[PDB]
Formats: C-alpha cells, structure tokens, sequence
RNA sequence: GAUGAUUCAUAAUAACUUUUCGAAUCGCAUGGCCUUGUGCUGGCGAUGGUUCAUUCAAAUUUCUGCCCUAUCAACUUUCGAUGGUAGGAUAGUGGCCUACCAUGGUUUCAACGGGUAACGGAGAGGGAGCCUGAGAAACGGCUACCACAUCCAAGGAAGGCAGCAGGCAAUUACCCAAUCCUAAUUCAGGGAGGUAGUAUAAAUAACGAUACAGGGCCCAUUCGGGUCUUGUAAUUGGAAUGAGUACAAUGUAAAUACCUUAACGAGGAACAAUUGGAGGGCAAGUCUGGUGCCAG
RNA sequence: AUACAGUGAAACUGCGAAGCUCAUUAAAUCAGUUAUCGUUUAUUUGAUAGUUACAUGGUAUAACUGUGGUAA
C-alpha cells in the first residue's frame, strides 16, 4: 500500500470541480497498469462523468487485443495450462472488459471528431502529429484526462536531456523531429500537465508541481438556467432554447428567430466559431424553429451531404422538442448514391402544410429560385465565386469555421464579411460547450500549434511610416532556434503563422509539422531595416527538390518508409518524361506570404528578387548541441547557397498570383485541367531559371505547353475569361523572348500547308463574308483553325490584332463561347463584337491573297 | 465498493494508498529541482548574430 | 467334377478394356560356402497383394403365431392395381422403376375399415440436395433457402444451445482394477463399466445391607364390610456393560464402509427420551353474586 | 556409430470413429422357421500369382525459416 503524491488526486479532483481538463504524461513500461487506477479516480471524483473512453493507437495494441474471444480464448487456454488460476484477472485486463474503450488508428481520426468522450489515451508518442493532438483532445468531456504513455526507450533519454539542461537536444543517428522536442517543453510550461512514472511519482519537469487542493464548491450556468426558465412558456422557443448548452449558442438561436420572425429575404446571417462550439446545434434547433415557424421550402448545402449528420440530428432533436414523431409528421430520405454512404438527403413534413427540407450540392444554385431559406454550413471550404452564387434573394444562413478542420485563413472571413458591407447579421461563438471557459489545456494546445494566433497592427510602421522596399533585408530563419520556445521566439514564430494563416487559402493544422522537421525546407523572412522583436513583413517557405533530396530519400528508402515526394519533378517527369530535369537541383517556393493590408506595396516580389540573387550567389555550425543558443535569424551572406538551377512555384492559377509571378520573370509550364475541389481553381505550376545555367529545356516545355493550352482550352478551360487565357498564352511567350537563341524558330505557313487544311470552296467563303455576302453561321467551320494558326503565329507578322480582339478571337476559337457570350465578359455590345472580328477577318483575308 | 479496495485502489480521507541504465535517469529525474519555466526564465536566445541575448519580451 | 436340380465349378478359342494385379517397403540376426572378392548363397518376423473358401454381419425371403368386430361388405386399378415381354436401377431377385400388351388380384372361409391396459418407431432449429466408408442416406461435413440469435472499428465474421439440468433447486469426487470393447496396440483409452459422496431389533440399569415408621389395599348408590408385612419423599456396599473418547490391522485400484480388536468411559449413573389425560392444595393476592364466618 | 542408428515435440501417412427427447402403432412390429442355384461382406482362419534394377522422378510438399494484411 504506497500513497500517492497528493498532487495527483488534487488535479483530479481540481479539474472536476472546475470542469478543467488535464493531461498525465506516464512514463514507463509498466505505464499501462497505472491507467485503471487513474480511471478509478476519476469516476470516484463525480459519477455523471462520461465513462467512454478513447483509446489511439498506431498500428498495434500494447500487450493485448480489442478482441473479446481472442482474449477469452487466451485466458481459456492458460487456466487450463494451469500458467494462471482459474479466475485471477490483473486489473488492466478488467479495465479493458468492463468499460466501453474505443479502438481509433492514427490515419483515421475523421471518425473521432463528432462523438463525446470521458477520457483519451495517445499510446505513441513518437508517432504524435499536429492533427491528431487538436482532434483528439477536442473529443475529451469537461473534466476529462488525457493520457500520452512516453514508454519508447529513445524518448526517456530526449526527457533527461531536457530536463538536465534546456539548451542541448538528444538527437539520434535526417528527421530531427523539434515538434516533439517541442511538444515536451511546452507541457511544462502548463499548469494542468502533470508527468508521471509508472510507480506514480512525479517528476519535477511538470508545471503542476504546487497544485493544492481546492475548497468545495459557475455563473454561465446561472445566466443559462434564468433564460430558459423565463422562455419556458414560450413555444417554440422554450422547447428549442432547451437544447442550449451554454450562454452564447442560446443567444445564436434566439437570433436566429428573430430572423426567421423577420421575414425578410434580403437578409443573412453569419455565424462564426471555433470547433466545438456548438454550431451545427445551433443551426439544427433553427431549422427546427423555421419549421415549426412555417417555413415550406427549406434548402441546405454543404460541400458533401456526409458532414451535414450532425446538422441533420440536431434537426431531429429539436423535432423531437417541438413534438415532432416521425413516421406521423415527417418522413427521412437517404441517399441511394454509395458515396454519400446513406446520408440524409431530404427531410418532408406534412402537418399543417407540407414543408420540406433537401440538400442541393452547393454549384446547383439555379433551383434556389423557389428557397425561402438556405443554410450553408462550412462556407470556408465552398469556394468563393460558388457562395456569391448561393447569395440569391431569400433568407440565408452561413456558418464558417475558424481553425476547425482545414477551414480557412481568417482573412477570407473578413474579406468575406467586407463584400456583404444585402443587409448582414453577425454572430460569434466564443463559448465552448464542452467544458469550462478559459481552460489551460485549450491555450495550451493552441499555443503548441498556433491554432489561436492572430495578426496585430503594429503602430511603430504607421509612426515610422511603411519601409520602403529597397530599405528592407531577408534573413534566413534558424530553424532549431525557432521551434525552442525561448520566449523570443515563440512571439517571433507567431507572428510567423499569423503571417502564414491569413495570405492563401487553406492550410493544415499539420503544417506546423511540416516545416520543422523535414530538412529541405527553409524558412526566409523580409524583415524591415534594423535600426524589441523584428515584425515579419513577407516569409516565403521554399523546398529544395531535386538530385539534392536523392541522398535523402535514399535514407528514407533504407529505413523502409519513404517520406513526402519531389512535386515538381515528379508533374515535369510524367508530362513530358525528361530524364534531366530530375537529375538538375531546384527549389520550389511551397508559399510566400504577405501582410493583406500592406498588399500591393511590393514586398513580397522584392523577396523573390532578392531570394533570387541569394541562390545565384551574388552574397557571397549553427546546428544546436547534440546529445548557448545558436541566432534566431542569420544573414544571407552568413550561409552559402546550394548550387540550384531553377526556381518552381505551384499555386492555384488566378489572376493576381499569375501576373505577380508573371512579373518576377517566371514561365508557366503545366496547368491541371482538373480545377480543386475546395477552391474550384486549376492548380499552376511556374518555373523560373537562374543566370548562369541553361535556360533551352525551360523554352522547350513552353511551347509545348502553349499548344497544350490552346486545344485544351475548350475542353474544361471554357469557364476562365478570354482575357485571364491571354496572359497565360503572352507569359509562355516572354520565355521566347528569354532566349536570344534562333535555333528553335517558329515556321510561315506554305500555299502547300494552306491548300490542306482549308479547300478552295473554303476560301471562297472566306472572301465573301469579307465582302458582307455571308451569314456568319457559315464561316463557323473557319473558326477554331483560325485561332490555332494565330496563337501558333503560322501568319506571323503580317496579321496583327489588339488585346481585345485577341480574346473575342480567343475564345470563339478556343473557348468557344458564342459572341453573345463574349459581349458580357469584355463588357462590349454584341453588335460591336461582330462589327470588330469582321475586320479581324478582313486582315487575315487580305493575308491570304497576298501569299496567293 | 467505495470503502472496500476494488482492484488495487484504496481511498481514506483524501489519500489514496495503492499496492505496487534507464532506472538510473528515472532518478535522476526524480531528484531534478528547478521547475522547467524556472530553469526557462535564465534561458536567453540570441536574435541574431552579433545581437545581445533578448530573455524577456516587453 | 458337384448338387435333387443349373447356362454351377472348371477348361479352350477370337477379340475388348480410360485392360487390374503380378513387393523400387520396414525390424531383428550375420549363418553356409568357397571360385578373398565384403563374391556366391541365406534365418525369424512386420507391412502389403489377385482369387477362392471360412467367419463377423447385412439385405430380401418361405410357412406359423389367443382382442372385439358387418350397428365396417365390398376393396383394389386413386398418376401400377393383377400378369406377360423388353429395357433402367439395383450386392443383387423382383412393376423397384420405364415402353407395349391382357383386365385382372382379395373377399361372407370375413377382404377393406373402426376401437383398444397393442410401453402392452422417428428427429437433433424446419423442410431440399450432396460427400466418406466393408458396413450410414451418419447425433460427421458441405450448398441453397426458411427463422433464431452473437460480436464488431459497422468493412465482415461466426453459431446450431431453438440444448441440457432444475423449481413451481448442492449430481458431485476417485479409477480403468473387476467383465468386457477400439487402435500403428501387452503398455493407450472407454461418463461402457465400477467405487464413493447425500418399516426393524437394543439401551436409559441389575444385586445386596442397614435405619426409621403402622398403616397398605380391595369391595360396597346407600351403611359399611373384607384382608395382611407394608411405606420411605431414609442411609449404605460391592459388581457388569452399552453409547461416547478411540491406538490398530483388515478391508479395498486407492479409499469409505463392514468384521474383528488395544486404552479410557456411570450414582443426579446431569452420559439429564417424549406425548396425553385425571385430580389436588397454598396468600395479610385479585374479581363477582348472596340470607354474618358463604358461594362462584 | 561419417548415411543414420537411443528417446523424441510438430507434420505427412495407416486404422477406428456405426445416452436422451417426441410419436405410437394388431401377426405391415415382433418371435420361430425356410431359401438365397438371387445376394455384398472390413476383419479372423486356410489356401492361392516362375510369364537404372548393387534400385527412377518431383512430375513435392507438410512440418520448418523468413516477410506482411486483418477488429478478428
């Protein structure tokens, strides 16, 4: 009988009391029998906690099966060794018979993300991914206990270092791994983290170490229960604000009524949240209110009808609060397409009058013409022209998620919110329902990943005034002193992910992952002129790829597990299958971002022009102790540059990127005709060659791509604008331009080519719509051949058009959008479209007789 | 059985009474007594090069 | 040649066969010869193999074998009923089945039908099909269905318990020894099998001595009469032994038990059986009724 | 024991695996008997085959070694 420590139970208890969480960190091979004990504690400590228990795992359980008869037969058969008594059982294997553990893989914590759970327990530690740390500790209940078990050998050893001295880093025999030397230091930075042995004792290394019991016993409660007591009598309010779990999402709801009372069908109204919340709740009780309210035509979208279960049962649930009974009043429909797995497609009620909710896929919003409300839940993931396109004349409820999921940059939520500056209503939850506010695990967890970061305005510039670009320096980022968390870097690495975050689009909890411990990757930073911490003003994240990652993926392929992938050599390989490019060593810029509010100012294309003259060498062991600091950031002559022979970007092709990278003297080089599901955009990839080196198979791949670009682009490219098209075929061409070379030169057309592709019959026809004795229905035979000869530039110089001309050109040809069509676009009457092709025509007409 | 010990656990009062080279650094990492953030508050970083070592942020 | 009887046994000829079989196997011993080469020639067994007979069985099969019956007189051809010929199936005979052919077969000598103290033959969740073996349409296995029902990460997997034994509650523990049964077998096994577990005759006493007392009893509605060694609610002495306390051997596969048998074991022999009935009597006691001191 | 040679897990071969509960049936159950020249028959018993070889192949794999999937 050894006592344990009074901390342990007294954070236990502490945490219930509070509704706090807390995390053990067990340390041992024996660490797992000292989990039923803690169970224990915990369901003594107050019974109405969730008994369900969650259990993560890698690839293999430690010491036993999730299997009942596996184990039973084991246990039958050593009773009858007689290796074990007939009815002994250790209490580990109790713990797993009697509670309800549920056995979740790593690679599928999708599945985890809705369901409630008392307790979780990570069994790897080396394994831990920025993903499944916000996943998991999400789906613990308020005063629950996480557990991570740190039993491998490797990492006892990475706990000593830490805890003999701060500055040296255990590192063993090209993964160096500073999440998970950085996830330890943090854990002792937490109040509520505690790190065990498997005798439980505690070692000192943990922030709980003068945790005291609290006294016996929370006013959110009390401004709840007040609520709905005096809502109680007012159906259908009483019954749906009923559902509410906390302050807020009441308030959400009652809001919501409001509009749905209002009737007005210029009206929308935004919610926003973090995960967890409670807002598919919220939204589910409402489109309960509005049917009960007598809404008919309900419509909900989503971009897959599978994350709408939770919205759809919440709907039941305030059904079932409004006296709903299915069967009687409504009726469910399930899908009949496997891939939505039997989700709830359509909801139809029948008392007073027949009301109907159904799920529409967010690009059909031409049967919205009939809605008298749409709900989009998740409108961060919908691309943007999508949503502006669902904002039709009726009542429309948003939800979009802010750092749940992969979501996206809260800018876009603010640019969103400034284009509906339509009447907007804006509500926020900051309340979580799922434990006490202000919960140190929570700030924990989003200060380890970043989670909660937010960009600042900083007044010293404004005072200062905005550094002009030619001022500013880039210096290159340590990234070992980075991921240290001396309290220097930690505000300087946030500023970096509030930088990160807010430019593109989405971006991944495991990022954060990503950049610390893979080694090509390096971190570049335009901060403003030295003259307190230095404010980031453009970061750029490149990956070297190419014959330089050989030797790593060499490593990779010894261990037997390859890691990540060459993107672009790989995409150059199978396109056009040139051996060389492979071979050459190149980097590709994975993002570059800049302050939106200082966009347009020229930061982030100095940074690329100076990133340039680095690793063309116009500039010219910080590694930490391996088992005082090294800088935070070095100089760029500090550091040689390795030997590159191009420069890559890959971004989603869109007008403003395109002609920022078309500015910096990058050349495109493939587009993927299959546009991105999330944002509906055809991902580009752009490459630029350094001075000094070769620049013949860069020229090659444009030409090719431009006759790639011109045939396809009346297949899936028909949606991008003439003009957008144009920039893309004039870029290609500036890399004929590159090169001063005459070797590779385009050819005239012959009489011999000419007689070929068109007859004399056509001819004819083309001479007499010059002379207006056609209809222009005739010469659309003409069209598409016209385009291609002068995109290929088979006329050559003779025949000439302007800009405009060159897209009504375009697109007929290639787009092939009708001249209706074209009016639209470039802003045009139709009447002038056809009266300026005419004279495109007559040109190339006149061009004819003249070679004839 | 709150009273009765039911596995290995037995709870009185509020205590709690439970029936129970790498061993070396289990030890010592028992006797450590700084507190980490203690021993992080001496803990400076350079923040570059030649620059002064920067401990706190204002 | 054989039987009562054969196209039976057997032999021969001409062909046929998804033409069979006619030791490329194992243990122990190393004898007799010589032509010294490990040359020739070899002893006892095991496991295999064709056919016949024998044996263990099996399947059809002849004739006989105690109920009342007509208030059960026709039954059978009713998807063969009686028989013939040819074929299919079959270890085989055979309407067992199939094609043609004849209208037959039992019955008042009881056909057919009914009742019965005719306990005086079937399945393994329910129907269908199939597989092995000398022997099964297998309490084995497989497939499709019809339902039951278990688990799961809900992607699948698996079961015959839809059992058994009980109540309106301990079926368990020890063995192949005894008689038998199956096997690469003396030796191994058998919940076959065996062993154990949970109304009848005795005892509670038998025998002496002393002391002290005059009363004991029978019969009689009546009055009374008849008769003699009686009472102790007294003291006292030495013997016998059973239940129990149990050392052993025997017993038995072992063990329990039985039989036998050392030591101890009784005066309140307290080592303390019950059941029912009939009468009393007692207070400074209690209640009730009356004609003292009574009556209930 | 210089092929091995005692014992011997596993695996391949060989042999054998053939009490209960419901219903009920008049010489169709069963008992006695006859025949099988109309028949199958493991096993027991006795008989019975003169019609590269100083020893052929994997046209062969288990057990076994090692690599993995799966909640199982």
């Amino acid at each position: 009988k050894k006592a344990i420590d009074s901390r342990i139970p007294s954070l236990i208890r502490n945490g219930v009391q509070t509704k706090q969480r807390s995390i053990f960190v067990i340390v041992g091979d024996r660490a797992r029998n000292q989990l039923p004990n803690l169970h224990y504690l915990m369901m003594s400590a107050d019974l109405k906690m969730n008994k369900s228990v969650l259990w993560a795992y890698k690839k293999k359980l430690l010491g036993f099966t999730s299997h009942r008869k596996k184990r039973e037969n084991k246990i039958k058969k050593e009773i009858k060794r007689g290796t074990r008594e007939v009815n002994e059982m250790d209490p580990f294997e109790s713990f797993i018979s009697n509670q309800n553990i549920r056995y979740v893989y790593y690679k599928e914590s999708e599945k985890i993300l809705g369901n409630t759970y008392g307790m979780c327990i990570l069994q790897d530690f080396e394994a831990l991914t920025p993903n499944l740390l916000a996943r998991t500790i999400e789906t613990v209940e308020g005063g629950g206990i996480v557990v991570i078990l740190l039993k491998s050998m490797s990492s006892l050893k990475q706990l000593y270092t830490m805890t003999m001295d701060v500055h040296a880093r255990y590192r063993t025999e090209d993964v160096v791994a500073r999440f998970n030397e950085r996830f330890i230091l943090s854990l002792g930075s937490n109040p509520n983290c505690l790190v065990v042995d498997d005798e439980l004792n505690v070692l000192p290394l943990s922030g709980a170490k003068n945790v005291k019991p609290l006294p016996p016993k929370p006013p959110k409660q009390l401004e709840l229960q007040e609520l709905k007591e005096s809502l109680e009598d007012v159906q259908p309010a009483g019954s749906l604000v009923s559902l509410s779990k906390t302050v807020n999402q009441a308030h959400a709801i009652l809001s919501f009524i409001d509009a749905i009372s209002e009737k007005t069908l210029n009206f929308t109204v935004a919610l926003t949240a973090g995960r967890g919340r409670g807002k598919s709740a919220a939204l589910g009780i409402s489109i309960a209110a509005a049917v009960s309210h007598g809404y008919s035509n309900i419509f909900v979208t989503s971009p897959s009808p599978e994350n709408l279960k939770t919205l759809f049962e919440f709907i039941f649930k305030g059904f079932d609060a409004l006296g709903y009974q299915e069967h009687i009043d409504y009726d469910i429909i399930q899908s009949t397409n496997p891939d939505f797995n039997k989700a709830i497609v359509r909801v139809d009620i029948k008392r007073d009058h027949r009301q109907t909710i159904q799920y529409i896929v967010p690009q059909d919003h031409q049967v919205l013409g009939q809605a008298e409300l749409v709900v989009i839940d998740e409108a961060a993931a919908i691309p943007l022209p999508i949503v502006k396109n669902l904002l039709g004349p009726y009542l429309v409820f948003m939800a979009s998620t802010i750092n749940g999921y992969e979501g996206t940059g809260r800018s876009l939520s603010l640019k969103l919110i400034q284009q509906l500056r339509r009447q907007l209503r804006e509500i926020s939850l900051d309340e979580p329902i799922r434990y006490a506010p202000g919960d140190p695990i929570e700030k924990w967890l989003n200060k380890l990943l970043c989670l909660d970061v937010t960009l600042i305005k900083n007044p010293r510039f404004a005072t200062r005034g905005t550094p002009h670009p030619s001022q500013c320096n880039l210096f290159v980022v340590n990234r070992d002193t980075l991921f240290s968390y001396h309290p220097v870097s930690e505000n300087f690495l946030e500023k970096m992910m509030a930088l990160y975050v807010s430019s593109h689009y989405k971006n991944s909890p495991n990022d954060l992952q990503l950049m610390s411990d893979a080694p090509a990757h390096k971190l570049f930073v335009l901060l403003p002129p030295i003259d307190r911490i230095p404010d980031p003003l453009c970061v750029i994240q490149i990956a070297l790829e190419g014959e330089i990652s050989k030797e790593s993926v060499r490593n990779s392929l010894s261990r037997g597990q390859r890691a990540g992938g060459d993107l672009i050599p790989w995409l150059i390989s199978q396109q056009f299958q040139d051996e060389e490019f492979a071979s050459l060593s190149g980097a590709r810029i994975v993002r570059i971002a800049t302050n939106p509010e200082y966009a347009s100012m020229g930061y982030g294309s100095r940074a690329i022009e100076l990133l340039r003259d680095y690793f063309e060498g116009k500039f010219t062991d910080y590694s930490i102790k391996r088992v005082t600091l090294p800088p935070l950031l070095l100089k760029l002559s500090e550091q040689p540059p390795h030997y590159l022979h191009y420069l890559g970007v890959s971004y989603g092709l869109t007008q403003s990127l395109h002609k920022f990278w078309k500015n910096n003297s990058f050349v495109p080089v493939y587009l993927r005709q299959t546009a991105n599901d999330l944002t509906g955009e055809h991902t580009c990839v752009m490459l630029n060659v350094l001075e000094g080196r070769e620049s013949n198979w860069l020229v090659e791949f444009a030409k090719d791509f431009r006759k790639r670009f011109l045939s396809l682009l009346s297949y899936d490219f028909h949606k991008f604008t003439a003009v957008q098209a144009l920039s893309v075929i004039e870029s290609s061409k500036k890399a004929q331009d590159l090169s001063d070379d005459e070797k590779h030169d385009n050819k005239e057309l012959t009489r011999t080519h000419l007689d070929d592709i068109f007859s004399p019959f056509d001819l004819k026809r083309l001479d007499s719509y010059s002379n207006n004795l056609l209809d222009y229905h005739v010469i659309g035979d003409m069209i598409p051949m016209l385009a291609l000869l002068y995109f290929g530039d088979k006329m050559g110089d003779s025949v000439k058009l302007s800009s405009v001309q060159s897209a009504i050109l375009l697109a007929i040809g290639l787009q092939r959008k009708n001249i209706d069509t074209i009016a639209k676009e470039l802003n045009l009457p139709s009447n002038q479209t056809i009266a300026m092709f005419a004279k495109i025509m007559r040109k190339m007409s006149q061009y004819f007789r003249q070679l004839l | 059985a709150p009273m009765s010990d039911v596995g290995g656990v037995l709870m009185d009062k509020d205590a709690v009474y439970i029936d129970i080279e790498g061993e070396k650094l289990m030890t010592g990492l028992q006797s450590v007594e700084q507190s980490i953030a203690e021993k992080f508050d001496g803990v400076g970083l350079q923040l570059f090069s030649n620059g002064t070592e920067l401990h706190e942020v204002a």
